[PDB]
């Protein structure tokens, strides 16, 4: 008869407890394991895979394959914009349903930097240059090329190699950032501008298209697991 | 949820168009559906916003004279434009916004 | 001796013949951001001669029926040269100040000031449900002044300027727990404080968040007989120490 | 952690004056009573243990209580977690500017019968569910819904007649310390509300019954109790004198410094 | 039996099965090379890809 | 099946218990700490800061800055009193709302000695002398200078230095003292008397003012934490 | 594991977190010098201040 | 300062390099090189202007 | 920690206070000489008292 | 809470002014609001003190004849001055003080 006293917090069912439990079928021998290829060990081995970013929604391309293409045509005037969006990878409706965005909508805080792989899926004799700018917040969106070249930017040329990875850095006052749309920890905007035109020879089509990927760096991290807002239910199937 | 100025006094003249602002921000816990009301006590609803569709035939004296202003109501705009102000529009107007789990009021006193 | 000091910084120099000792923060000196504490992913810029100099704000007249003044500290230096221009093009930035306030009278005036530097001074509005606006809370290099009378209820967005509550709803006698000094015209002439970077995050934006507040409150009011000089001005000089920035963007 | 002792003294007469000083330099004097009189060598055995931070703050206090009726539609209680609503705890927190602590939430749930109409009522023991939602998760609207069960948010299930439930929450913040005060707006155009920060959001708490309306309505009531541990405080602050009026801002009405007496020499 | 936490803590197994133990929560290993670079010829960062 | 017996005191909720508790979010990694300046480690690092003592209430100066000033004028007759109050730092309504008094109104017992820093905030050519007396209890208040100079007192002269710290000692029968107004453990009175007049040259004002601080020594201590009587409530905000 | 009280007592950590331990209540250190004398030139008691 | 003994004050001795015009406010002159002079027992202050010029010499 | 009873028994202190321990019940010492003979000159049994 | 002498006998003459003392001290637990009564049984209240304001029109035979004495009632003074004593003032007077959590009585027997 050892004397004990029961602390508060007993006879409860916490849904994230770590306790042992008596087995139902004792002395069960499981079937032995196998070297199945492709063992995932961490969910940060999924954010380091690229996925195409549907950056061309516009209410008519959402139910199609046109949502992944950015139309790039041989313009007549110079210094025009190609696209642009704020960088909220759990709150914006462009980086939402990508492979990175459906991992961040299980967690609450995130950190680290983001890679943005582009690809010129155009013709072979058509060349050009692009300016991939990322402006940190505090001001509005940039509106001219003269205002966007002050931020962080690379200048991309298309040749034999047809990719360019703008790696946006981690410039923030806090050690983490929310995934829901907040104003305190916004992460600026990412734009893309014509440097020169898209020149093209005779008897070639003009409107070349560009794809865009997204991925995480080697130093990405998350925190505070929550439940997703993307799946509803009203009955049992 | 929080409104910029929960009470003030607005002074306008007859025949003009009043502009009763109601702006807000969004704390990160607010994830439910949106709800926006407007009241009058010269406690009658004059306009609604719920389920993304506007219902606005509620007050007989202000029939077809009040409208929302912006097209981006889920960004922090709830201002209304009261057209054709008359002498009988004296009363406190109450902008009730309720996105769960938040709720806020704004008592606008309008005197012409 | 022990009464004279001569603090220099950059291309300026503040000298004082009669002043007391200098009080430094909570016991630390403003140094640069060490690599263990940083969180930004790029390299900072350190002008270090273009910012670290003594800017001089406007002056205020110490009347007999005076109440007090306050400045919001990374907002009064918004137009002062290369500090005000590096604050706009960047996004982040940490600072450490060296506040200096000077007010001279003869051996015939009497009075006493209290110079305190309050971190995170939230002020109270006139109406209990509203919040004060930006134009009535601080001014570019212009001192906002207290009153000796409670602000009426008819105002919409105005700061409660009752001096015995110091604007923040707190007793004004307990304000000496912050780093502070006394200006006393009997034995002292100039007060000087050194304030390190005090914030819950290692770096911060500077246009949205004023993380210091220099308050000046006269306890014993100014008094003299007829025949002495009636105009006594106060003048404050602030110099940022060991500043650095991050995150270029457009102007705003 | 004993206090300092006191050493004896002799009647001096010299040039070293320990009593005269100057408070202009912001230096509070460090004199001992052995400098202005004659003292005896007192062995001193007091302790400064109970004045430390971990003995001043680690005590439980109520933060909120809400009631909810079993026989109702939308009968359930939501509450965003914040310290600002009670006043006996809030004044203890604003002594310091930056705090850092974990938390031991504890609930005390009681029930009461409503004046029902049905005959010979009898109910078995009830069950309560206290769901904790981190900031951003999907929240429920009605009580009979599938978002209550089918979720990975950490909830706790409790039945009556037992010990009160208790869960522990670590330091969930984005900065390095909770900010009790935030002078400056949250929008870069400097419009809108004044002291609203996004550095001390901890989430909401959703509480409801699990049973159904058998024969008689039951109105419950649940109190919530904090307990900060491992606390580290920074940059002290003078204590609040005037009365609180709102939970978000710091606004107040002016009042005098203290209660008055009749004359300056009246004891 | 005794190991560190996220100071030490003591864990004892009581039941004589294997499915009765508590969750591990401390299997900290990762190898993203089988998803990022699943190629045959190795690829250097600095040199051009083709 | 180890045999146990539950002691009385189980299944209770004590509001000052020290027990472990299961976490809600396991394997959470907190954000790392920072060297924030000004770390308080004990609440006896707050009582060693001075604060101005509102010793001039008189029902008209309470809603003003006049409550901190002691009027000192060039008197005509000699041996008059400047102020006076009993020394009950949680019970009197002069040392109540100071920085020391709002720490002692969280505890019940106190001990140690108290420093009383004064400061002559007058003119530069005006001199004078003051007598700062502290009389232990047992008798009434002193009424003449002849009765007050028998206690413990210093004689203060104003010169270049303009402060004088009367350090009242710890003279009490008990090892502690209450903070509420009791008659058993009262701590006497503190008065202040003119030694000589305040002389002054021509064309200088006469009514110089004096401030007064209060602080604790290095050997202050408290006990028996309670809740404060200064803040009421009737609803939730 | 075993330490003195205000004789000894035995304390064992059970859960494998850090926020699950009991309160310390024995962090006895203080340094009032950063509030009383926050000055640059040092100040002696016996000598005059100026 | 060849004034009285009980009269005090402070002065700002500024030197502005060329390129702009003359300074016109105290707000414009405190950006250059300056010392802040107090009068006390000692009654002098030597503003030492530096040698800031593009050339190794200067005309007279 | 382990001592004899009125065979042995094992007692462990759990809480980290001093007022939380159980009662001692084994402080067996007495000295009646300060009540029976509180005198200055010592007194023998066998000799007469005066 | 404790009164000095919870019962005594006072003998006065007609036309004089009676002085019925009621003094007390304060134990440290007493922190509530003050309350002071006075009774008569020749159980009717004759004076009150609650909420810092005096209410004293309660007994018709003693209308405007009884007053408190001191100005410092929160220091341990509760004595009353009965002016213009008559023959019909025979009865036990009860000084009930109640500062929570304390309570005390004092039965004063007055015979002229």
């Amino acid at each position: 008869g050892l004397p004990v006293m029961t602390t508060p917090g007993s006879t409860q069912f916490l849904t994230s407890d770590d306790f042992q439990s008596p087995s139902a079928m004792p002395q069960f021998d499981v079937t032995p394991e196998m070297q199945i290829p492709g063992r995932v060990n961490n969910l940060m081995e999924i954010a380091e895979v690229d996925s195409v970013v549907p950056v061309n929604n516009t209410e008519d391309n959402v139910s199609s394959l046109k949502a992944y293409q950015i139309p790039v045509q041989s313009n007549s005037d110079n210094g025009k914009q190609v696209f642009g969006f704020p960088l909220q990878p759990g709150a914006n409706n462009v980086l939402n349903r990508t492979l990175l965005g459906e991992i961040l909508n299980y967690y609450t805080h995130w950190s680290g930097s983001i890679k943005l792989t582009f690809m010129f899926c155009g013709s072979a004799m058509a060349t050009g240059k692009f300016l991939l700018a990322y402006s940190p917040p505090g001001a509005g969106v940039p509106k001219n090329r003269k205002d966007a070249m002050l931020g962080t930017h690379v200048i991309w040329d298309v040749g034999l190699q047809s990719s360019c990875v703008l790696c946006v850095p981690w410039i923030s006052q806090t050690h983490y950032r929310y995934v829901v749309e907040d104003e305190y920890t916004a992460a600026g905007y990412v734009t893309c501008w014509y440097q020169t035109n898209i020149v093209v020879p005779a008897d070639v089509q003009s409107s070349c298209d560009i794809l865009c990927f997204v991925s995480a760096c080697n130093d990405f991290s998350v925190r505070m697991l929550k439940d997703t807002p993307f799946i509803r239910q009203d009955t049992f199937y | 949820l929080s409104i910029t100025t929960p009470e003030e006094m607005i002074e306008k003249a007859k025949g003009e168009t009043a502009y009763l602002p109601c702006k807000f921000t969004l704390s990160p816990e607010d994830q439910g559906p949106l709800d926006i009301e407007w009241l009058i006590s010269p406690d009658q609803v004059i306009i609604l916003y719920s389920g993304d569709k506007i219902y606005d035939d509620y007050y007989p004296d202000l029939k077809g004279r009040v409208h929302f202003t912006s097209n981006d109501l889920k960004s922090g705009d709830a201002s209304i434009n009261v057209t054709n102000l008359q002498l009988s529009d004296i009363g406190t107007y109450q902008c009730k916004v309720k996105k769960a789990p938040g709720v806020a009021n704004k008592k606008i006193h309008l005197v012409v | 001796s022990d009464r004279v000091r001569s603090i220099t910084l950059g291309n300026s120099t503040i000298t004082t013949q009669e002043c007391a000792n200098v009080v430094v923060g909570y016991g630390v000196w403003p140094e640069y951001l060490k690599d263990n504490e940083a969180t930004a992913e790029d390299q900072p810029t350190q002008p270090d001669v273009a910012t670290c100099r003594f800017y001089t704000l406007e002056s205020v007249q110490w009347m007999k029926n005076s109440a007090g003044w306050w400045w919001k500290l990374p907002d009064a230096l918004s137009q002062m040269g290369l500090f005000g221009q590096n604050m706009q093009y960047h996004y982040l930035g940490r600072t450490g100040y060296t506040i200096h306030v000077q007010c001279n009278a003869s051996k015939f005036h009497q009075g006493c000031l209290l110079v305190v530097c309050v971190p995170e001074a939230e002020m109270g509005c006139s109406n209990l449900n509203n919040t004060p606006e930006f134009s009535e809370l601080s001014g570019g290099d212009s001192a906002r002044m207290f009153t000796d009378t409670q602000v009426g209820e008819s105002n919409a967005k105005k700061v409660q300027t009752a001096v015995w509550n110091a604007g923040m709803g707190v007793g004004v006698g307990n304000l000496t727990i912050f780093p502070h000094q006394w200006i006393n015209l009997r034995t002292n002439n100039s007060a000087t404080l050194v304030m390190p970077y005090i914030n819950s995050v290692p770096m911060d934006n500077m246009f949205r968040h004023n993380n210091l507040t220099l308050m000046i409150i006269p306890f014993v009011p100014l008094n003299y007989s007829e025949g002495s000089s009636p105009y006594v001005p106060i003048t404050v000089t602030i110099a940022p120490m060991c500043a650095e920035y991050n995150g270029l963007r457009l102007a705003s | 952690a004993r206090v300092a002792d006191t050493i004896s003294s002799r009647p001096t007469n010299s040039e070293s004056i320990p009593a005269l000083t100057a408070a202009e330099t912001g230096h509070t004097s460090q004199v001992v009573p052995s400098d202005t009189m004659q003292t005896r060598h007192v062995k001193n055995y007091h302790s400064r243990s109970e004045s430390s931070i971990e003995n001043f703050l680690c005590r439980s206090a109520c933060v909120y209580y809400a009631t909810y009726t079993n026989n109702s539609k939308k009968g359930f209680a939501e509450w965003v977690i914040n310290t600002r609503q009670v006043a006996q705890l809030r004044r203890k927190l604003e002594l310091f500017t930056y705090l850092r602590f974990d938390l031991e939430l504890t609930f005390v749930i009681t029930s009461a019968q409503q004046p029902s109409t049905a005959s010979s009522v009898d109910a078995p023991v009830q069950t309560h569910q206290i769901m904790y939602v981190p900031p951003g998760g999907p929240v429920p609207t009605k009580v009979k819904d599938y978002a209550w069960q089918t979720s990975t948010n950490p909830s706790v299930f409790w039945t009556e007649g037992n010990a009160p439930p208790r869960m522990s929450i670590p330091f969930i913040s984005i900065g390095n310390a909770y900010s009790c005060f935030y002078d400056g707006w949250t929008q870069f155009s400097r419009n809108g509300v004044y002291g609203i920060n996004t550095l001390n959001n901890m989430g909401t708490l959703y509480m409801r019954h699990v049973n159904e309306a058998g024969q008689g309505p039951i109105k419950s009531t649940v109190r919530i109790y904090f307990k900060p541990k491992h606390v580290k405080a920074w940059v002290p602050r003078p204590p609040r004198l005037c009365q609180y009026e709102k939970q978000k801002n710091v606004n107040f009405s002016p009042i005098g410094v203290t209660t008055s007496r009749t004359d300056i020499i009246t004891t | 039996q005794v190991s560190t936490q996220k100071i030490h803590y003591t864990n004892i197994n009581y039941y004589k099965d294997a499915a009765s133990n508590s969750a591990n929560r401390q299997d900290f290993t990762q190898d993203p090379g089988k998803f990022t670079e699943p190629v045959k010829d190795i690829m250097v960062k600095t040199m051009p890809a083709l």
